[PDB]
């Protein structure tokens, strides 16, 4: 079936937990140590969990697998399946019942919020340190109290009898001694004076202990504690049938008997209502507990254990290793710990044993079945060999190497390889090279299927044989069955969506994987030893998946700005900038001759060109004059020429060069003509207008013949590396020796002494960094064009002006390891090679960048976690919920009387809010369209200096997001699809490029985490007018108000954190509420409290970008504003509360808002931290997974709460088709039928 | 696909903890 809609949970009742078990376990053995097979009646035990062996009895009578559902005479064992070992759960029957220790040790306690006591008094209770008081009948103690009064006065009369008697006895007895005896007698005086003083003493004892148990006696109540034992003794024999006491749990089960949860929920309503203060807080946390039992359907009784449960035997194997010693799991001993008790105990109750051993044996057994549960939870931890704490039940769900973490997030997969990487480049992007003795293994029973289809092979066994063998026939049929069968590459780390794509695989002679050289940058992996996972998808569904959504070609574009991710890098880029670039004084150039000679550089076909090209007369780099018909023209030559008709097969002539015309011939054929150096900006601007204007396979083939011919074209660009090729400037010597004469100068200043070493060692750095300009800048100047080294460079291939700089001039000041740099600068190039000293300082710089780049990648990858955790949950749910609100973009403010830098992150790709309405109102674009350069420069000539645009920040939507809100979607290019799982898309997409950073990370992960900042920049609390009184090396700033209030005054912030420029700060300036008071970073929650939800939105994104926009990366908003949002979805409460809400609890803003009307409440905007937020859930197995399992599992399981599964990441775990992309009802139930018009003729 | 070990593992785990995990629909309730 496969199909459970929702997951309840509660409390094991014992009747519960005896339904379950098949067999009661009741002797302390798990494997004789002679023939190592299973123990009757104890653990491990075939007759209560299952048989050893597939279809096989204990005593070995019934093996055969022909009978089944029947139970052997002699031993009792049913003879079904092993698999059982790891189903069918035990139990144990505890002679006297044990409490949980999870509702007991909890904090806080549940047991101890519900029957309201200190869980040191509890304590108590449980480890049979105290007896408590169950029930009292108040009633007939009542009616009866003034005979009891009577009987304890007499009982008072009497010790007073005694008393005056003893006296009277002694004083006699010290009179005629003294009177007889008449230092010696005054002795003897004062021994008895003493002695009859301790008889005094011993009656006033009595009596106080009499008049004591009568107060006790008066004063008595359920849920009362007693800590003497013998006043509990004493009352027990007298006055026995007026109340009931106990010590243990089955006190605490005849508490639970004896409770009416309505009441005491009511009552806790009203106690909340009357004290105000301090005491409503506990009767309030008091509440949430008790409340929580009355709609569960499970009773509290629950709480308490008659029975244990016992763990399916296999997930605490004892399996023999290869020699003999046992490697066995630590339950084994707990559980035996607790049977061996158990036994004993129900021993003890057999042979009827006085209280003291019972209770002993009983607190045993209660501490081993708390340790069973809990290990080292409560004092000591139970250890075994060597002093190492037992792993115990709790203990396989909690840690890192939990069950709900480790077992059940990362698995091993079958139908899977893994291998080296290498280039493949004759494949097509869609292609990827597979290794032939790999393929036959990882495609085995698919080629087996066919091989048995084909009269190759006459059975199975033969087919698989033949396959396992690597006979000549397979390879014939190999091809015939992975014909347009997919694969899915991984390369770890998964960091982006991309990281996995599918690929048709092509099979190849080697052990390696011939990898597409464009997707390289899609998986972030080089050939440089990295390796990568194959997982062959197995189902329709799985194959159709790999196809459509993540086979490379069809996801060209990044799911981060849109950009193709899949264009020309390295190599391509440098052979296609050759390709294209233009040289003056080539072969077969155009000259234009004058009164002898023709133009010559002027050819009637590109064919003819070649020709001239291949046969040594023309240079692919020449601005020859081209007459061409298959290629579509510049947008201006297009309309001087034809202006009417088009050119499938007409002609037009081009001042191009070959490769220009070559490359254009790649380039799709009513694509228009480039007639530039394909610059890697330029062929990123050119593969953005085909992604945006084409189709998505005329982007992946064009791509890839830009591939190809920037391949082939690598070759012969002449882009090769020697000491003669890198070349120094001439004037390094005068330029840097100068730069000594300012530098040693500043020495003779010092010698002299003027200036401090600290400002030397600055002033230093300043004149060595402008010395390492000059050289940077000196370098091009220098440096002809066609240079390997500056092709490189200037391609945009790969490498920086700085990489050249250190490589050819000097690598100018390196930094020391805290930082700082070190004022005496690598005076030398690497082609000159350092001096050892000038090497050893270099040294540090570049180890502290492996340890950071090291650090970076961990650091990313948790961000990353986090930031997926948070928005686990957040999909397109619905296409339109239909809003108004959005937010509003700049895009070009006041002007040109201009474009925004960071429009394509901003606006671009997004549905709009409002109608674009201008001065005039002749609105040109409606809301809800998606915001293509037409829409932008349209509303930039219409007038406008701002436009409302939907955000997933202020989608109306309660379940995930609307398709519309979000926008359209950077992979497809479309509008959003109506179940992308946008939140990861984002959260991955943000995650990524934290190894592109290098301030950076910190202030990614601390915006993130919405922690305070490491530099607490205060905003303005009132708008007004600033005014600054300087003080002793300290800024008091005062903002005049302009709404007439109180002034915003600061004292104590650092000098040295700088006022913000805005000419710059000072006295005479009026300031606004929203805008930041001194440079640094601005604490979220201040800028929350003062401006609302949609000013925190605007900036934790444009603080969150900012660091992407300086680190060379683009994300769009949309992907921050779907964490952004996932933030802000929560409420602080203050007051009131109305349905049991505590004051500063975190409460979900829809379900908060539902409850907020009251129809027959004070929650504030709160700003809290993603792992917080990930914390805060309704799902408890997301929660259990993420942190903190017992404590959650614990909240929960008293709440009884119904998991829904609307989040994603429990339905991983539970492992049912997930809520997004093809699991979706309305996806996952399409019922499609063909058409009759089809199925007519057929 | 039916039902992951890594899933009938956890929640035997958990009904081992004494936590009464239990699996229904809509309408209907199941059983494990
Ligand atoms: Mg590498
Ligand atoms: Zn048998
Ligand atoms: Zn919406």
């Amino acid at each position: 079936v496969n199909f459970f809609d929702e997951l309840r949970i509660g409390l094991a009742t014992a009747d519960d937990i005896r339904n379950w078990s098949y067999g009661e376990v009741k002797k302390p053995e798990t494997i004789n140590y002679r023939t190592l097979k299973p123990e009757k009646d104890g653990l491990f035990c075939e007759k209560i969990f299952g048989p050893t062996r597939d279809w096989e009895c204990y005593c070995g009578k019934y093996k055969r697998v022909r009978f089944k559902g029947i139970i052997c005479e002699r031993c009792g064992v049913e003879v079904t399946r092993a698999k059982v070992r790891r189903e069918r759960m035990g139990h144990i029957e505890l002679a006297a019942p044990v409490t949980h220790i999870w509702y007991f040790k909890g904090v806080p306690s549940r047991l101890g919020y519900l029957l309201d006591l200190a869980p040191k008094d509890l304590e108590k209770i449980i480890y049979f340190a105290a007896y408590v008081i169950t029930s009292v009948d108040d009633e007939m103690r009542h009616n009866e109290l003034s005979t009891l009064e009577a009987e304890m006065a007499v009982e008072k009369k009497a010790v007073e009898d005694q008393r005056d008697a003893d006296l009277e006895a002694r004083a006699q007895k010290l009179e005629a001694d003294l009177a007889e005896l008449e230092d010696v007698r005054r002795k003897v005086r004062d021994s008895g004076e003493r002695e009859m003083r301790q008889l005094r003493d011993r009656a006033q004892r009595e009596l106080d202990r009499l008049d004591e148990i009568w107060n006790t006696f008066t004063k008595l109540a359920p849920k009362q504690l007693i800590v003497d034992e013998v006043l509990y003794r004493e009352l027990q024999d007298r006055y026995g049938e007026y109340f009931t006491g106990a010590m243990g749990a089955e006190s605490i089960k005849k508490l639970i008997e004896n409770f009416d949860i309505d009441a005491e929920a009511e009552s806790l309503r009203e106690v909340i209502r009357s004290g105000k203060g301090q005491k409503k807080l506990r009767a309030l946390k008091r509440l949430k507990v008790v409340a929580a039992f009355q709609q569960s359907g499970n009773s509290p009784m629950g709480m308490v254990l008659d029975a244990v449960p016992v763990i399916p035997p296999e997930l605490r194997p004892m399996v023999q290793l290869d020699g003999g010693r046992f490697a066995t799991s630590d339950l084994n001993d707990l559980y035996r710990r607790v049977i061996n008790r158990n036994n004993r105990l129900k021993r003890l109750i057999d042979l009827g044993a006085p209280e003291i051993i019972v209770n002993n044996e009983k607190r045993m057994l209660q501490e081993s079945v708390d340790a069973l549960f809990d290990n080292g939870r409560r004092g000591r931890p139970v250890t075994g060999p060597g002093n190492r704490p037992l792993k115990s039940l709790s203990d396989l769900l909690k840690g890192k190497q939990g069950r709900f973490r480790q077992n059940l997030l990362g698995k091993r997969v079958d139908y899977s390889g893994r291998s080296v990487i290498v280039v493949g480049p004759q494949l097509k992007l869609h292609q990827c090279g597979l290794p032939k003795l790999m393929a036959l293994e990882l495609f085995k029973p698919f080629v087996m299927k066919r091989l048995v289809d084909l009269n190759h092979a006459q059975n199975i066994k033969s087919a698989k044989r033949m396959v396992e063998r690597q006979r000549p026939q397979v390879w014939d049929v190999l091809e015939e069955v992975i014909a347009e069968h997919p694969v899915l590459l991984n390369r770890a780390p998964t960091l982006h969506r991309l990281g996995i794509q599918a690929f048709e695989p092509q099979l190849v002679e080697g052990k390696a994987i011939q990898l597409h050289p464009l997707v390289c940058e899609a998986f972030n992996a080089d050939f440089d030893g990295d390796q990568m996972a194959v997982h062959l998808p197995l189902s329709a569904e799985a194959q159709a998946e790999a196809r459509i959504l993540m086979l490379s070609s069809n996801n060209i574009l990044s799911p981060a700005s849109g950009k193709p991710l899949a264009m020309p890098r390295l190599d391509m880029v440098t052979g296609l900038y050759y390709l294209t670039t233009l040289v003056e004084g080539a072969t077969g150039e155009y000259q234009a001759a004058t009164k002898d000679a023709p133009e010559q550089g002027v050819y009637s076909s590109p064919a003819e060109a070649i020709m001239a090209m291949d046969r040594g007369a023309l240079s692919v780099r020449a601005k020859i004059k081209v007459r061409l018909t298959e290629l579509r023209p510049p947008t201006d030559l297009e309309a001087q020429l034809f202006e009417n008709g088009w050119k499938p097969g007409d002609a037009w002539t081009a001042e191009t060069t070959l490769g220009r015309v070559m490359f254009n011939e790649l380039l799709p054929k009513s694509y228009p003509f480039v007639n530039e150096q394909m610059h890697k900006k330029v062929q990123a601007r050119i593969i953005n207008d085909l992604a945006e204007r084409f189709p998505m396979i005329v982007v992946a083939q064009t791509v890839d013949k830009l591939k190809d011919a920037g391949f082939y074209w690598a070759t012969r660009s002449g882009v090769t590396v020697s000491m003669a090729d890198v070349l120094v400037p001439p004037q390094k010597q005068e330029i840097l020796e100068r730069h000594e004469a300012e530098a040693d100068a500043i020495e003779r200043k010092y010698q002299r002494g003027a200036l401090n070493h600290t400002e030397r060692n600055e002033s230093l750095v300043k004149i060595w960094q402008d010395a390492t300009e000059e050289v940077g800048k000196a370098l091009e100047e220098f440096y002809p064009a066609d240079n390997p080294i500056i092709t490189i460079v200037k391609s945009g291939a790969t490498g920086n002006l700085t990489q050249t700089r250190t490589l050819a001039g000097m690598k100018g000041l390196v930094t020391n390891p805290k930082g700082e740099f070190i004022p005496r600068p690598i005076k030398s190039s690497f082609r000159e090679g350092l001096t050892v000293l000038e090497y050893f300082i270099n040294t540090h710089g570049a180890r502290k960048g492996l340890a950071d780049t090291a650090l970076r990648t961990a650091d990313s990858g948790y961000l990353t976690r986090r930031l997926v955790d948070v928005s686990q949950d957040v999909i397109v749910r619905e296409h339109d919920c239909e809003t108004e609100r959005g937010i509003n973009v700049t895009l070009a403010e006041r002007g040109p009387d201009i474009r925004d830098a960071h429009v394509e992150t901003s606006a671009f790709a997004r549905t709009l809010a409002t109608d674009a309405v201008d001065a005039n109102g002749n609105v040109i674009i409606e809301r809800g369209h998606d915001l293509g350069d037409p829409a932008i420069d349209a509303l930039l000539a219409a007038g406008i200096t701002t436009v409302k645009v939907r955000s997933v920040l202020t989608c109306t939507s309660a379940t995930g997001v609307c398709a519309m809100c979000y926008g359209r979607s950077m992979a497809t290019g479309k509008l959003v699809d109506i179940g992308e799982a946008v939140g990861i898309v984002a959260a991955q997409s943000i995650g990524e490029p934290g190894t592109q950073l290098t301030g950076g990370l910190p202030r990614v992960q601390e915006l993130f985490e919405a922690r305070v900042p490491r530099n607490k920049a205060p905003i303005a609390d009132v708008a007004g007018r600033v005014r600054l009184e300087e003080s002793d090396k300290f800024f008091k700033i005062t903002i005049v108000p302009d709404d007439g209030g109180e002034e915003v005054v600061y004292d104590k912030l650092s000098k040295r954190q700088r006022l913000r420029v805005i000419g710059v700060l000072s006295d005479g300036d009026h300031v606004e509420v929203g805008d930041q008071l001194m440079e640094g970073a601005a604490d979220p929650h201040e800028v929350l409290r003062v401006q609302g939800p949609r000013e925190v939105q605007i900036h934790l994104v444009k603080e969150v970008q900012e660091v992407y926009r300086a680190q060379g990366v683009s994300i769009h908003d949309k992907h921050i504003e779907v964490i952004v949002r996932q933030m802000l979805r929560r409420v602080t409460i203050i007051d009131s509360g109305s349905t049991e809400f505590l004051p500063g609890s975190l409460t979900e803003r829809a379900e908060f808002e539902a409850e907020n009307r009251r129809v027959v409440a004070a929650g504030r905007p709160v700003l809290m931290g993603i792992t917080k937020a990930s914390l805060a859930t309704d799902s408890w197995l997301s929660a259990a997974s993420f942190q903190e399992t017992t404590r959650v599992l614990t909240d929960a399981a008293i709440n009884c709460r119904s998991d829904k599964l609307n989040g994603l990441k429990e339905n991983v775990i539970i492992g049912k088709l997930i809520p997004a992309g093809t699991g979706i009802s309305r996806y996952r139930n399409i019922q499609v039928q063909p058409t009759e018009e089809a199925r007519a003729a057929a | 696909p039916g039902i992951p070990e890594s899933f009938k593992v956890l929640l035997k785990e958990l009904q081992s903890l004494c936590l009464n995990v239990e699996v229904l629909s809509s309408d209907g309730a199941a059983i494990e």
